[PDB]
RNA sequence: GGCUCUGUGGGUGCUUGGCCGCUGGCCAGACCUACUUCAAAGCCACCGGGGGUACCUACCGGUUGGGGAAGCCCUAGCGGC
RNA sequence: CACGCGGGUACGCUAGCCGC
């Protein structure tokens, strides 16, 4: 333990601002004693040898909030020459050295992230989350944070590159490729309110990909479906559901998964008479589907669910809703 | 040896640790963790947990809403207690014998215990209020909490009426009610300080039937010995 | 303008961390040499204005006290009064030692203020740790004691005995006694060096070098037994002060006084000297005290009065002085500033202890708190006065909390940097500039009516003939 | 001059990227063997670069008998095609340090800008890959769920068991 | 006043509340 | 003062805190001790007749 | 209004913490013996410097059977050596693995004067028998060349390109001739006019490629530009010099080593006059060569020295030698520029290191703190007389000792001579011609 | 009721006050920093015995370069011995 | 070159005109 030598430089580093804001009267002298006192017990517990990433967070959330009480000072008193660069500076370097001593950490490279992106530095971080993928490459939430916010910066063959080495990584659970078949069918929507793409083969070819992943359930195809379902108002998305739909009849026929989708197949895009003759169509569908010869129990656990769902929502028919509730009670 | 006597006085006197192995024991002294623990703790470690004790005391009794504002502070994580004045010094001790007469009736429960080991680790109450932190665990002497407490006492810091606790500091066992009952007829002092305590408890209407049965069965059995010692057949001993 | 503030800030840290004026280079004949020495004094400058901005860091405040009403004034405060409106940490360092039947008493505190060593005048020689209370040695020695040191740390000191000095360990065993240093009455340990210096009563001035054990430089005062002896604690010379009434500066490398300032007209009887190497303060048998800027050799204000002569005085790390004079000391505060070039003189006192019949032997400062322990004939009492004491000290130089590690190794790096006793004089930053005199004949050696009448008269008398006197009396008998 | 070091272990395999190299020269000095064997002068020479653990035992054990065989999987590609950046070596190439001499084959095979150094010809990456297995349980410790020693031990019995087929004819107990 | 209720609360996170504490005990 | 280093050693080569060579290897102490002489003047003064006695003996 | 200071021990240590905390004031009034206690830690240094001076790091293998007449590095890798002995067998080194050699074959007949390394993985050696290459590091080992060149008279040093694969052999018919491997034949013979005596050494300039520089026994230095193919200028010196080597860092700048015992260092725009002239010996030297970081050379001596040396320094910084080195016939730096490598005449080749006192590996901050410390402390107190005298002290042989006594007094007769016969005949109304000036007789082109 | 241990006060020499900058004051203190013509006479000043002496120091005698108190004289001067 | 606070064209957002 070097400590007090090597907060020395943090310390010495952090005095000329300190010297200004005494220079103008924004923080009084004593108040100054005592930024120096919370800033020194600060450094001397960050360097020490046993450390938290809690304690790493505790002194950014202290320098940050300093940030923001010298900025709001700052505006009562009228002073424009007074900047926060060098409070931004310090805090990216206790982030760094953060980041060096616990890289095992995924709150707080979020929390790196969180703040990179707040105060406006997109290619610091891009950097960041180079290198935190690069730590954890089997965290399905980076790598969605990833792609997401490439996708919401608009350059889409970055986000295809984060979402397609996420997928080459992350292949235990469905979360990733489920994330990705949603960004790809949101640039597809984008592509569309714009107004190959035309005909929108990227989930197809998605969901013929991960027809053999270690993942592949019936459940998992469900999660599919209900993933694709949402945001019907486009142009492939019946091609797209009747091709999941084929291709779980084709492979787990009678699975209570493949009898969901076969009931609530056809209310893709509705919310309005075609919304009670398509839901007359599903609840044919669903009569057949419960006397048909399938786990009856699973099927109508699923089905109250959905029913759950359909129940959440107003503006409908009071006998449609007592024939919900009475279909649903002999469950 | 009369300049190591006075020195002698003067270091049992003194109270601030000026040395880095009396800080480090003075940190030390814990009533929940072990000692081993115990030194490596910061003060906000200590006053998270100590906090959520005092969370759980304030949601069971109202009162304690004063103390949350001056004893149980996030900035009295700060506050050394030995860098301030004299009148500071006083106001502090007045607020921590309210808290106590206050958290006496609670004490068999660890979020009350947990206070106490906030109050023992930040503002050094066995050190610097020994007779009111003495007086409220005492009914409550048959208890591991007061075996702790008689563990990390210090044996100079003891008033001079507590001092039949010794035995037990050296051996830690909890003293039994026939020694507190018999310095009770031995000295007027003791019996005075238990009188005092819970007549200052209970003149602030923080009484509880716990310290009102001791108090109670204490000076009971304190008169009868009395009274036993006084019988003297002399008219004017007797007298 | 904006950057007023920013020449001030320039002219401030030149004054204070420059230490020294600045190098012309627009002299510098060179090309090479006029851009490194533009170099260095970029570094330079930006070296001074980088501690000036890094002077915020220090931690603790200078303690103080300032009256408010215009009746009230500052000797008039009762320790009482300060005790009450102090802090308990500091409140408990206000104690009094009564030890009555062994002699006045002698405190002199190690340099960091850990431990005091207090010495009796009939043996009773004590080593204690005094915020701790505990007491490190006590012995009592038979014969009497003249002056009692701490070496280097706390561990061993040296007592002046009937006629040897001894050094002793930690736990007061005698390590050994010096028999070269018969009837020491005063002694002094040069902190950076590892000299002890000692005056006998015969006037010998002994130098012996501790670490190493050999005595360095005995030197003899020529006149008369020596009445007081301190130490500049920035030039690491001796002013002792005579009987006659002069004080000499003395050092290792010469057996004549470097100065001699004149004083007093009886004795002095005793001297103190700032740590910064400022100024002097002595008191004389002549009632009177006064001041010499040292850097300069001159009287600096009046000679002011004391009301008895004054046994000790001792000055502290700010300006503050303690001279304790018949059984009363009295604190002066303002009597040399640093910044001022003509200093005035102070009206009042700073404040006074109070003289209850126990008559004062030795006053000195603990060298980081803001107290004063007097030894009297009553034994030891320590007084607190807020306005003394450095309060941000260096853990590098000397630690007031050094753990066992940190002793050890601050002891052993003392050691290694020990400074030869020939790196002694008046101006302690010498160490590097030119021998004009050999720099003269280097480059001697790189290149190759009324005074010619006295020349005739002290060459009249060898009587070597010489052939310049030929030419010489050829050129008077033209004159 | 290395730039990319690889190091697998039994919980999986790690990169690490070198600064401050290690001198070639005095390897076999009295001062530098004590900075391998000190960490707090180890630690300055490598810095942890990436991390890729095993999804199951399963494969861990394809790991192995993969590797010790020989042949690199398919997921060493996609961490060595995430980690390194893509060159190829017509004007400038990436230095990887690798233990197995047939592994460093069939990466440079993979990959034509990295250029391999085996441990069992070079003594710089023999040297730096032992003090990295030296040091392993504390460069790995933020991101080391649990220990080595259970996931060593498993691992080990997995793979004798797979290559002796010990299971199918023993039945006494 | 002239200070927001976010700025007191700004000030009482990172400046310190040692005056307060002061004020709560002299009461 | 710690044990000293290699180097430090090398640089502190005349150094001892405890015997000097004005000490003469501590004969005064060893000599008081074994003969419980409760004195250093009296081991000083019996040196110093010794001393005068051997004198008295080298010049006859 | 009364407060004092307060200290509590948690200015020292904060409790929960092990971190001693060490608060610091620089104000100079607490610091007394600034420049003493900086001139005591600088003698310190010097005393610890030349205490750790201990500059033998080990020897290469076996060695030779007769003396190390020619030894060359491999520029591009970082522990390939090669060295041809006397008896005319050459050995390729690992300096990882220093036990035993890589490759030895039994080379020529004569001993091997020149040898380089190909820019591939070939090594090319010289003999008075003509030029051989082979492959050292082939996954069988091959004893027999794999190319053989004896047309172009008695050939005496090698030197290779720095980025293709051409190579200028000297030869000893006054010219050097320029091979491009794998499409040249005989090569092409590139020589000053009327030129007869033997040119010695060889090199090429690696910063500006096709600049040639070459030494010959007329005691001139003559140049070669290779991009139109003829020579360029040459300069009589007054002695013969031994060796031209060019500055890694400066592309104009050569340095001799000649039998004057000195070191010239020339600038090749100018050749008036030398930038610098480095005079420390005792015998001829014999081998020159500047860092790879272009800012100190090694010079191993005819006798038994070796000697480093700062790029302006004009006096040695350190002296090397053994009572086994029997003479020092090539020196050369390997490309860590911490390490030297001596060929002698006893068949040895040592491994020695530049910085003496300073070891290699990774130091923690607190100990190159240390060092660097020590260093600036020295560059700034050095010229003192304690330590002057201390930093300059170095144990040389007898021998070597002597004559540099014998020869102190020699050129101090011979600036007596000449300083009476400027004072008492008529070149006393002359400036005096500086001794960089006189180091070359004449140039031309 | 007894032994032991500990503490305080008196005594273990013939009784004249507590403190101070003391012929006067104070015990609740008060005022605070002035005033000044001419630095100083010399000597002594304890280390155990025998021995060495390169370096430092002390004492004694000198050598170069400067410096001129004082003594003596007179052509009077920015003087001369 | 730009970097704080307001009303604007415009927000499950901040890109753009002028001020404080």
């Amino acid at each position: 333990a070097w400590v007090a030598d090597k907060a020395r430089f943090y310390l010495e580093r952090a005095a000329p601002e300190l010297r200004e804001w005494e220079e103008k009267e924004i923080f009084t002298k004593d108040e100054i004693r005592n930024l120096v006192a919370k800033r020194s017990d600060f450094e001397h517990l960050v360097l020490a040898p046993g450390t938290k990433p809690t304690d790493f967070l505790n002194y950014v959330n202290w320098e940050r909030s300093l940030d923001r009480l010298r900025a709001k000072r700052c505006a009562r008193l009228n002073i424009r020459s007074v900047t926060s660069h060098a409070s931004q500076a310090r805090t990216f370097g206790i982030f760094e050295r953060a980041v060096l001593k616990h890289p095992g950490s995924i709150e707080l490279w979020l929390a790196y992230l969180e703040f990179a992106a707040q105060v406006k530095a997109t290619k610091r971080w891009r950097r960041i989350m180079t290198r935190a993928l690069r730590l954890h490459p089997m965290n399905a939430s980076l790598w969605t944070l990833a792609g997401r916010r490439a996708a919401q910066n608009g350059d889409m063959q970055r986000a295809r590159a984060h979402f397609l080495r996420g997928c080459r990584f992350c292949t235990r659970e469905p979360t990733l490729w489920l994330e990705y078949a949603r960004c790809e069918m949101d640039w597809l929507a984008r592509m569309e309110a714009k107004k190959p793409a035309l005909s929108g083969a990227i989930p197809i070819a998605v969901f013929d990909v991960a027809r053999k992943q270690p993942f592949w359930g019936p459940a998992a195809a469900e999660k599919f479906f209900d993933v694709f379902a949402k945001f019907g108002h486009l142009s492939c998305h019946e091609r797209i559901i009747s091709h999941v739909v084929t291709t779980m009849q084709e492979l787990f026929p009678n699975h209570p998964c493949t009898w969901s989708v076969h009931i609530r197949q056809p209310l893709v895009g509705v919310d309005t008479p075609a919304f009670p003759k398509a839901l007359r169509e599903s609840l044919a569908r669903l009569k057949a589907a419960l006397q048909s010869t399938t786990d009856r129990k699973a099927l109508a656990t699923k089905m109250v669910a959905w029913m759950d769902g359909i129940l959440a929502i107003e503006k409908l028919d009071a006998a449609i809703r007592t024939v919900l509730e009475h279909t649903k009670r002999s469950l | 040896s009369s300049l190591a006597q006075q020195l002698a006085q003067i270091a049992a006197n003194s109270r601030s640790s000026f040395n880095v192995k009396a800080l480090k024991a003075s940190h030390s002294k814990s009533l929940i963790w072990e000692p081993r623990v115990a030194v490596s703790q910061t003060f906000a470690e200590i006053y998270s947990q100590c906090y959520e004790g005092f969370k759980e005391l304030c949601h069971l009794d109202s009162r304690f809403v004063p103390f949350d504002a001056t004893l149980f502070s996030a900035q009295s994580q700060e506050v050394d207690r030995t860098q301030m004045t004299a009148e500071e010094n006083a106001a502090l001790d007045k607020r921590v014998d309210s808290f106590l007469h206050l958290v006496g009736s609670r004490l068999r429960l660890m979020p009350a215990i947990k206070a106490v080991e906030w109050l023992i680790r930040r503002f050094r109450i066995h050190e610097f209020n020994t007779g009111t932190l003495l007086a409220t665990f005492l009914p409550y002497h048959t208890i591991p909490a007061f075996v702790t407490l008689l563990s990390i006492l210090p044996v100079q810091r003891i008033p001079i009426e507590y001092r039949f606790l010794d035995p037990y500091i050296k051996s830690l066992t909890p003293p039994p009610r026939a020694a507190i009952v018999q310095q009770a007829t031995n000295r007027p002092d003791l019996l005075s300080a238990i009188s005092r305590y819970t007549l200052d408890s209970c003149r602030a209407k923080q009484e509880y039937p716990g310290l009102i049965s001791f108090w109670g069965g204490i000076m009971a059995e304190a008169v009868n010995g009395m009274i036993d010692k006084m019988r003297s057949g002399r008219r004017a001993i007797q007298l | 303008k904006a950057e007023l503030d920013r020449i001030r800030r320039y002219k401030q840290a030149q004054k204070k961390y420059g230490r020294g004026p600045r190098v012309d280079i627009k002299s510098v004949r060179d090309k090479k040499l006029r851009r490194t020495l533009t170099n260095l004094e970029n570094k330079y400058k930006t070296a001074a204005l980088k501690a000036k901005e890094a002077e915020i860091l220090l931690e603790n405040q200078t303690g103080f006290l300032e009256p408010e009403g215009e009746l009230e004034r500052t000797y008039k405060v009762r320790q009482d009064e300060i005790v009450k409106e102090v802090a308990v940490e500091v409140a408990q360092k206000k104690f009094e030692l009564k030890l009555t039947e062994l002699g006045p008493y002698t405190c002199e505190y190690s340099r960091n203020g850990r431990d005091l060593i207090l010495a009796g005048r009939k043996g009773h020689v004590a080593t204690m740790d005094w915020r701790e209370g505990k007491l490190g040695c006590e012995l009592q020695l038979g014969e009497t004691v003249r002056d009692a040191r701490f070496l280097h740390n706390n561990q061993f000191f040296a007592v002046a005995q009937k006629k040897y000095v001894y050094i002793y360990d930690h736990n007061g065993v005698e390590i050994h006694c010096l028999r070269k240093h018969v009837e020491v009455s005063h002694m002094e340990f040069l902190p950076y060096h590892f000299l002890l210096a000692t005056l006998s009563i015969s006037g010998q001035l002994k130098y012996q070098d501790t670490s190493t054990g050999q005595i360095v430089a005995e030197i003899a005062t020529k006149h008369g037994t020596p009445v007081s002896l301190t130490q500049n604690p920035y030039n690491a010379i001796l002013h002792i002060g005579q009987q006659n009434g002069t004080v000499t500066l003395w050092s290792p490398n010469s057996t004549d006084p470097l100065v001699k300032l004149l004083a007093h007209r009886g004795p002095v009887r005793s001297l103190a000297v700032d740590r910064e190497g400022r100024y002097m303060v002595s008191t004389g048998q002549d009632n009177k005290m006064c001041i010499w800027d040292i850097r300069n050799f001159k009287e600096a204000v009046n000679s002011y009065f004391t009301r008895a002569p004054a046994t000790s005085v001792a000055i502290s790390d700010t300006g503050l002085t303690a001279v304790g004079w018949g059984t009363h000391t009295t604190i002066w505060k303002g009597l040399f500033n640093k910044e001022r070039p003509v200093q005035v003189k102070v009206d009042s006192p700073y404040m006074t202890w109070g003289g209850q019949g126990q008559v004062v032997e030795r006053v000195r400062w603990c060298p980081f708190e803001d107290i004063l322990g007097i030894g009297h004939n009553e034994g030891f009492s320590s007084i607190i006065v807020p306005g003394a004491g450095e309060a941000n000290y260096d853990a590098l130089e000397v630690n007031p909390f050094e753990t066992k590690k940190q002793r050890q190794e601050g002891e052993v790096k003392a050691l290694l940097n020990k400074l030869q006793p020939e790196m002694i004089a008046l101006d302690p930053n010498f160490i590097g500039n030119l021998d004009l005199r050999s720099e003269k004949q280097r480059q001697a050696e790189r290149d190759l009516n009324t005074a010619l009448k006295k020349y005739l008269r002290k060459q009249r008398k060898k009587n070597i003939i010489d052939e310049k006197r030929l030419k010489a009396e050829e050129l008077y008998r033209q004159m | 001059v290395v730039n990319f070091l690889l190091f697998e272990s039994a919980v999986g395999f790690s990169l690490f990227e070198v600064v401050h190299q290690a001198d070639t020269v005095g390897l076999e000095l009295p001062e530098v063997k004590d900075a391998m064997k000190t960490l707090d002068k180890f630690g300055k020479m490598v810095k942890l670069r990436s991390f890729n653990p095993w999804t199951s035992a399963a494969q861990g054990l394809e790991a192995i008998n993969l590797i010790s065989e020989g042949i690199m999987p398919e997921y060493l590609k996609s961490a060595l095609e995430m980690n390194l950046p893509q060159t190829s070596g017509k004007k400038s190439k990436v230095v990887l340090g690798v233990a197995d001499k047939k592994l460093a084959g069939e990466i440079t095979a993979a990959f034509p800008g990295v250029q391999c150094e085996a441990a069992d010809t070079s003594e710089v990456v023999a040297a730096l890959l032992r003090g990295i297995r030296t040091h392993a349980n504390k460069l790995h410790k933020s991101l080391q769920e649990g220990d080595i020693g259970r996931a060593q031990l498993g691992l080990g019995h997995a793979y004798s068991r797979a290559k002796v087929k010990f299971s199918v004819h023993k039945n006494d107990n | 006043a002239e200070k927001d209720a976010e700025e007191e609360e700004l000030e009482k996170f990172v400046l310190g509340a040692k005056e307060t504490f002061r004020e709560q005990l002299f009461r | 003062v710690r044990k000293l280093k290699y180097h430090e050693q090398k640089l502190l080569k005349k150094h001892d805190f405890i015997n000097y060579k004005s000490d003469n290897n501590h004969r005064d102490h060893d000599v008081i001790r074994r003969y419980m002489i409760q004195k250093p003047e009296d081991y000083h003064k019996y040196n110093r007749l010794c001393g005068s006695l051997r004198q008295f003996a080298h010049r006859l | 209004k009364i407060k004092a200071l307060t200290r509590s021990i948690t200015a020292q240590q904060a409790p929960g913490s092990d971190v001693q905390r060490a608060p610091r004031n620089l104000a100079p009034e607490l610091h007394p013996f600034e420049r003493a206690r900086e001139y005591q830690r600088a003698l310190n240094a010097v005393k610890l410097e030349r205490m750790f001076a201990k500059p033998f790091l080990g020897q290469l293998g076996n060695g030779h059977v007769q003396g190390v007449y020619s030894m060359c590095k491999d520029k591009n890798s970082l522990n390939c050596i090669a060295s041809g002995s006397g008896d005319g067998v050459v050995k390729v080194w690992d300096l990882t693995t220093r036990d035993e050699e890589t490759w030895r074959v039994a080379a020529h007949n004569n001993i091997v004067k020149g040898l380089t390394f190909t820019n591939d993985k070939k090594l090319l050696s010289c003999a008075t028998d003509g030029i051989k290459l082979w492959d050292p590091y082939a996954s069988p080992s091959n004893t027999t060349p794999i190319a053989t060149w004896q047309e172009g008279g008695p050939y005496t040093s090698l030197s290779f390109h720095r980025s293709a694969n051409t190579f200028a052999a000297s030869s000893g018919q006054g010219c050097i001739r320029i091979w491009d491997l794998e499409h040249s034949t005989a090569g092409q013979a590139i020589q000053w006019p009327s030129f007869v005596d033997t040119i010695t050494d060889v090199c090429f300039n690696q910063v500006e490629t096709s600049v040639i520089g070459s030494v010959a026994t007329d005691r001139s230095i003559i140049l070669f530009d290779l991009r139109t193919n003829m020579p360029v200028i040459k300069t009589v010196l007054h002695f013969a010099c031994n060796r031209i080597v060019f500055n890694p860092m400066e592309a104009m700048n050569l340095a001799v080593a000649s039998e004057d015992h000195n070191i010239y260092i020339f600038d090749a725009r100018n050749f008036d006059k030398a930038l610098n002239i480095q005079k420390g010996h005792v015998a001829a030297v014999m081998d020159v060569e500047f860092s790879p970081t272009g800012e100190e050379l090694v010079s191993g001596s005819y006798d038994r020295t070796i000697r480093l040396w700062r790029r302006d320094a004009g006096h040695s910084r350190d002296v090397y030698h053994t009572k086994r080195m029997q003479r020092v016939f090539r020196t050369m730096w390997t490309m860590d520029s911490k390490y030297i490598l001596t060929g002698s005449d006893d068949g040895n080749v040592r491994l020695w290191r530049a910085n003496a006192s300073e070891r290699s590996g990774v130091k923690a901050t607190r100990q190159r703190q240390a060092l660097e410390y020590n260093n600036a402390l020295l560059d700034r107190y050095g010229h003192l007389p304690e330590i002057r005298r201390i930093r300059r002290h170095r144990h040389l042989p007898k021998v070597v000792k002597k004559a540099t006594e014998i020869k102190r007094e020699e050129l101090a007769a011979i600036k007596r001579r000449e300083e009476n016969e400027r004072k008492h005949s008529n070149k006393k109304y002359e400036k005096r011609k500086s001794e960089r000036e006189k180091a070359v007789l004449v140039k031309q082109q």
